[PDB]
RNA sequence: GGCUCCCAA
RNA sequence: CCGGUGCUGGUAAAAGCCCCAGUAAACGGCG
RNA sequence: ACUAUAGCUUUACAUUGUAUUGGAUACUAACUCGCGGGCGAGGACACUGUAUGGUGGGUAGUUU
RNA sequence: CGGGCUUGAGUUCAGUGGCGGCAGGCGGAAUUCGUGGUGUAGCGGUGAAAUGCAUAGAUAUCACGAGGAACUCCGAUGCGAAGGCAGCUUGCCAUACUGCGACUGACACUGAAGCACGAAGGCGUGGGUAUCAAACAGGAUUAGAUACCCUGGUAGUCCACGCAGUAAACGAUGAUUACUAGGAGUUUGCUCAAGCUUCACAGCGAAAGCGUUAAGUAAUCCACCUGGGGAG
């Protein structure tokens, strides 16, 4: 269960299935909102629970809705076994 | 002089994620903090502490 | 090292030649040279198949040892020597058994050094080892393609290749052209880069030097008549259309490697 | 530290640097 | 004329006898240049904080010694020519550390 | 330089009255000349050690000042020390 | 002629 | 300037072709 | 410009075989290459013959 | 001019240093490309959009292979003549501070000419080329947008050698020596001495302010100014 977030969008991939705020319907000034992340999490969890697999979290980016997505994924079907942060730059490339 | 060996002692000056603690959070002196920081990096280069 | 000529003559103003600083002997080993007969680009029917070849200085052929068969017998470097047949310098080796040989001189090889060949030989400069014994990441030249055939790959002045990884019975080598390809672990290579890396800095200065080197003048296709060249013809200057050879082979992008060659399975990345 | 003192110096540098570019590649 | 200590790691894929022979070869190469050996110890087969060349475990060894300040380059050349060592480091001890 | 205590003591013993003559002319001159020679040999290999080059220039100035003091004192010691070490070039 | 120098050897 | 022309790519018992991408110190164009 | 055509290129058959979960993998024995005077590397591909589709002012015969 | 002295200056010895210089090796994170598993309706960007990538198969995600650049935490303090110097380690150099009952004896200061070093950007030859990015191209906002915002993008940014000699190269404060009040911290050498920064007597100043690291009191030498434009 990998949640890739940013300042503009939040997407979720389980592996098998994936979801995103843009796929759910939110376009601008709403993809980085608690509602859209939970909606995308529910959209992915509808197939996650109906898959025979019941997981660890790999949240990567900083954004508003990671908690909502994790809570929705735990509530629907399987439960979040462990939320291990994988947020990753020891003075690397110039931005 | 603090040896890089036995990194369990070196972990007393580290945080939960393994970073080096600031001097104002543990007291110490400038020379002592420099020696601790030097000993930490020597352990990282010898696979005795996570990066 | 190179030497620039002062502009006392228009034919000397732009001349840059080598300094010949590493050469230690002036005459070749007599038992390893033979007189060489020149082709004018003509094959055995007497018809010229390759153009712009002919004349030049008389040359003798030096027998170069590209196999390095005497494994385990140490050799000493006697002299560094000029070779008219190739861009790099050569090195005269005396073996402990009284045999004498010539090798392509690597960069940083001096008179009095000791070289070896075989699996036992140390991975130092001038030694010839199977690729399975060469530690990963070193600079090599004179690379075999098949075991026992002799060096074919990295031979020109200054060129080198690198052994970057080994995968079973093959190793991965990055070539001077930028190609990455697999070579069998049984093949041999010599540690180090080829010497005389300043060969590319030389400038001839005049047409006579090319004539000495044995080349004849090259005519452009646009200044011929249509009966001689597809690009020829017209009144005044004309561009000639799409550039192509006398037989019409396109000269600006058409690939000519056979696209069914079995050697493609041993190439990882392409750059040619 | 009035500020207007440096404006005259900045402005004349612009005229000087622009006047040389008009004939740089102009042989 | 100086006090050094060298700490190296050996690949776990090697056998115990192979590792012992490699350590003996390193000590013999050090003694060939001309040096004395103060001490040699084996921390042993232990895990690593992060994976080193895809294996997360190795054999830690070290040797404290005294040598002239010219054998360090020879030691480094031997370390690179041997492809059974995954990590190495060398330090100089002052009068306070020694 | 090597600049060993043995080398310094040998230089002082060769130049000046007894080993203990550490801070006299004709011995400071010898020490400065030795250091200048070693620094030239080091700068032959390290062509970008500008700090070492500046230190060498300072050493040359120091030796020149000591030689000027010898000028003010007499001329026989000047001639003897320059004939011994080799100075004018 | 040895000899010196040179490179196109 | 990649619009055009070249070039490089992704029927007997699949190539091509289409489409899209790149290439002007390629031919060529710059009302 | 019209019609052909050398060359290049695609597929089918022949050379051309064996096994496993068909079209992939694997094998070696046809076939190819290197070394020495059998060993190594490939391999049912490649190469060549017949047929077929493209391309073909490189070449030819002509028309205008 | 001829001798002396050791307090200035220098040499030696011991202790204590250090992001000081040069050179050789070693590293993990991030990130780029190529080749393969999973998988499919979008991704990206914005104040809102669009130009762009993507079902002749994206974003994401798991691997293998090839590379370039920068050094998180410590980290505010220290060093260097200045410019500047920060991953780890080693070698070779230089240098500083403190003291000795070791030495020599004014050997000192400054310095027009000259010489050396000298950020960034720029130039020449050869390498390399991941990110960012002048010029350039497209998309937006505006009456217009030759800009600010977004997407691409070549020099350059990196390495070696050689030119060039400039900066708000600033403490907008030249070097040296001697003396003159207190508070608050800090580093090293041990209550003392070096250094490091802000409030603050006398004094100075037009004022803001400086004030033992003076812009106070004095002495030596150098550099520079004589109303604003024209005009460096
Ligand atoms: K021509
Ligand atoms: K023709
Ligand atoms: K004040
Ligand atoms: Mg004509
Ligand atoms: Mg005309
Ligand atoms: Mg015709
Ligand atoms: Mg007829
Ligand atoms: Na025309």
């Amino acid at each position: 269960a990998h949640i890739h977030s940013s300042f503009n969008n939040i997407i979720i991939s389980l592996a098998i299935s994936w979801s995103s705020a843009g796929k759910m319907g939110f376009r601008s000034s709403k993809k980085n909102t608690p509602y859209a992340a939970q909606m995308a999490a529910q959209d992915c969890a509808k197939v996650a629970y109906d898959m025979g697999l019941r997981v660890t979290v790999y949240v990567k980016g900083p954004g508003n809705g990671r908690e909502s997505a994790i809570r929705t994924i735990h509530g629907a079907g399987i439960e979040v076994m462990e939320i291990i942060d994988v947020t990753p730059p020891h003075n690397g490339c110039r931005p | 002089y603090i040896d890089y060996k036995d990194p369990e002692f070196l972990k007393k000056f580290l945080n939960e994620q393994g970073k080096i603690l600031p001097r104002r959070i543990t007291g110490t002196s400038l020379k002592f903090q420099r020696r601790v920081a030097q000993a930490v990096k020597r352990a990282r280069h010898l696979a005795l502490l996570p990066y | 090292g190179i030497r620039k000529l002062k502009p006392t003559t228009p034919g000397q103003r732009h001349k840059v030649i080598g300094a010949f600083d590493k050469i230690t002997a002036s005459t070749p080993e007599k038992s390893l040279v033979v007189g060489k007969k020149k082709t004018g680009g003509r094959n055995n029917t007497g018809k010229m198949t390759m153009r712009y070849i002919g004349g030049g200085h008389k040359q003798k052929y030096r027998f170069i040892d590209f196999k390095r068969t005497k494994d385990g017998i140490p050799a000493t470097v006697k002299t560094i020597e000029y070779d008219p047949n190739r861009s790099s310098r050569i090195a005269l080796l005396y073996y402990a058994d009284g045999a004498k040989a010539y090798i392509i001189a690597p960069d940083g090889l001096e008179v009095g050094h000791t070289v070896m060949s075989g699996s036992e030989a140390a991975p130092e400069v001038g030694n010839a080892l199977p690729l399975a014994n060469i530690p990963v990441g070193t600079i090599i030249h004179n690379i075999e393609l098949r075991p026992g055939q002799g060096a074919k790959m990295v031979r020109s002045a200054g060129s080198f290749a690198q052994l970057t990884s080994r995968e079973g019975t093959y190793v991965v080598i990055k070539m001077p052209s930028g190609e990455v390809r697999r070579i069998l672990s049984t093949c041999k290579a010599t540690i180090g880069s080829v010497g005389n890396s300043d060969h590319a800095l030389e400038k001839s200065g005049k047409a006579g030097r090319s004539r000495w080197l044995g080349r004849r003048p090259h005519n452009r296709g646009v200044v011929m008549n249509p009966v001689d060249h597809p690009m020829g013809g017209g009144e005044g200057r004309q561009s000639g259309g799409h550039p192509r050879s006398r037989k019409g082979l396109y000269a600006k992008g058409l690939k000519t490697r056979a696209p069914k060659k079995h050697s493609s399975k041993y190439i990882i990345e392409r750059r040619k | 530290p009035n500020g207007k003192k440096r404006k005259r110096h900045k402005m004349a540098t612009h005229k000087r640097k622009k006047r040389l570019k008009k004939n740089r590649h102009k042989k | 004329m100086n006090n050094y200590e060298t700490v190296f790691i050996l690949t776990p894929v090697l056998s115990d006898a192979q590792m012992k022979e490699a350590v003996d070869k390193f000590t013999g190469l050090l003694k060939q240049e001309g040096a004395v050996i103060v001490n040699e110890e084996n921390w042993g087969l232990r895990k690593l904080a992060y994976p080193i060349q895809k294996k997360s475990t190795g054999f830690y060894q070290l040797v404290e010694f005294q040598a002239n300040p010219d054998v360090i380059a020879k030691l480094e050349t031997n370390f690179r020519r041997d492809e059974r060592v995954i990590r190495f480091l060398t330090f100089r001890q002052d009068k306070f550390a020694a | 330089m090597y600049l060993d205590s043995a080398k310094k003591a040998e230089l002082f013993e060769k130049y000046g009255k007894s080993v203990k003559d550490t801070g006299s002319p004709e011995s400071q001159i010898a020490l400065f000349t030795f250091r200048i020679a070693h620094l030239t040999e080091h700068l032959r290999q390290n062509k970008k050690d500008f700090a070492t080059e500046r230190s060498l220039k300072m050493l040359v100035g120091k030796r020149r000042r000591m030689l000027d003091y010898l000028i003010k004192v007499d001329i026989e010691r000047y001639r003897a020390i320059i004939k011994e070490l080799g100075i004018r070039r």
